[PDB]
């Protein structure tokens, strides 16, 4: 599932901003 | 009337914009309690104003780190804008000051924590729950855009929940007052509009794209474009393709198709009728925009606050001693702060 793929991904934590 | 309200709001904003408040407190007027959040060049701490006993959220920015990361102008923007604005869903900037090492912005404390924390924990919000939050963002962007401000960092990490369960937008680090178009590549990968990525100049319409990403993430529990690396995210964003969960309503999907619209002449919020295309969309049919603004709608949930300085709705962070050098750093760069 898409949910499963998200949770297994490395970007479920706080996301850093870019600038660059 | 609306026009009368926004005209007065611009008058108020322009006075403060042209004559910003400066040096309105000192570090020794606050007791530092606990870190509430962190960033590449600073942190936000819960503090108590020892005189009044009021609690605030004090952003502490290391001046040398700001310079090193080339965020001087962005930081000056943040403070100049935030001290000038006034809206129920914007965090208030109560005081600002600087010393030899750091910049300080003392903001209203939001004891409910970040939307991000609640969203991740429960998984996803119901559509009515998401709609309630979305409506507050629509009004906030209407207000900001009328002042020629672009926000440029919408995401759940930047949306605080107050004691009443309503939103307070914070993190004005990338906010900018611009009448034409701008070019800085900044924001968060998942939330970048295609025009930012394709490096062709952009305007306030990127905020409405970001609103689409936020509504999707709130309702789905994950964002419309994600991958392991930013490069893969960017490829999905520009593709013009979005997949919706099967539980999304027809109205929600139609709204998102019009917000997550790659073409600027077709994106909601950027058409002739402006924000009204969003406000009048079927997905918002049940939204009483006036009651939202007046905070008369019961929130999907209220955070229990067992004290004025309770931080149970925040994660725990590595604490660090606030070091202040006996020598002034980066004086010229931050002169107007
Ligand atoms: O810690 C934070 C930082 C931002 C930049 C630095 Br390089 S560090 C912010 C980030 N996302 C919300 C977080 C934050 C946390 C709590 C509050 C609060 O209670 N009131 C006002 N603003 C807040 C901001």
């Amino acid at each position: 599932t898409t949910y499963a793929d998200f949770i297994a991904s490395g970007r479920t934590g706080r996301r850093n901003a870019i600038h660059d | 009337s609306v026009k009368e309200f926004l005209a007065k709001a611009k008058e108020d904003f322009l006075k403060k914009w042209e004559n910003p408040a400066q040096n309105t407190a000192h570090l020794d007027q606050f007791e530092r309690i606990k870190t509430l959040g962190t960033g590449s060049f600073g942190r936000v701490m819960l503090v108590k104003h020892m005189e009044t006993g009021n609690h605030y959220a004090m952003k502490i920015l290391d001046k040398q780190k700001v310079v090193k990361l080339k965020q001087i102008e962005h930081t000056l923007n943040e403070k100049r804008i935030l001290q000038a604005v006034n809206f129920p869903f914007l965090v208030k900037l109560e005081f600002s000051f600087k010393d030899n090492s750091n910049l300080y912005m003392v903001m209203e404390y939001a004891p409910g924590g970040e939307m991000f924390s609640h969203l991740r924990r429960i998984g996803r919000f119901s559509e009515p729950h998401a709609r309630f939050y979305a409506a507050q963002i629509v009004l906030t962007f209407e207000y900001l855009h009328s002042l020629d401000l672009i926000y440029r960092d919408l995401k759940p990490e930047n949306l605080m929940i107050d004691q009443q369960g309503y939103i307070k937008v914070t993190d004005f680090g990338f906010a900018k007052r611009v009448k034409g178009r701008t070019w800085t590549l900044c924001g968060t990968p998942e939330y970048l509009a295609p025009e930012i990525i394709l490096s062709k100049g952009y305007n306030k319409a990127v905020d409405w794209w970001a609103l689409g990403v936020l509504i999707y993430e709130m309702a789905a529990g994950y964002p419309p474009f994600f991958a392991d690396q930013p490069i893969q995210i960017y490829e999905k964003i520009v593709s013009g393709k979005v997949r919706f969960p099967s539980h999304f309503s027809s109205d929600l999907k139609d709204l998102l198709r019009n917000l997550l619209q790659v073409d600027l002449t077709k994106r909601f919020g950027n058409l002739k009728n402006g924000v009204n295309d969003i406000k009048n969309h079927k997905w918002f049919a049940t939204t009483d925009w006036i009651a939202i603004y007046q905070r008369k709608v019961e929130a999907p949930f209220i955070p229990k606050f067992k004290g004025p300085g309770d931080t149970s709705n925040f994660d725990d962070y590595e604490e660090e001693e606030i070091r202040v050098s006996i020598n002034e750093k980066c004086g010229k760069e931050f002169s107007e702060f």
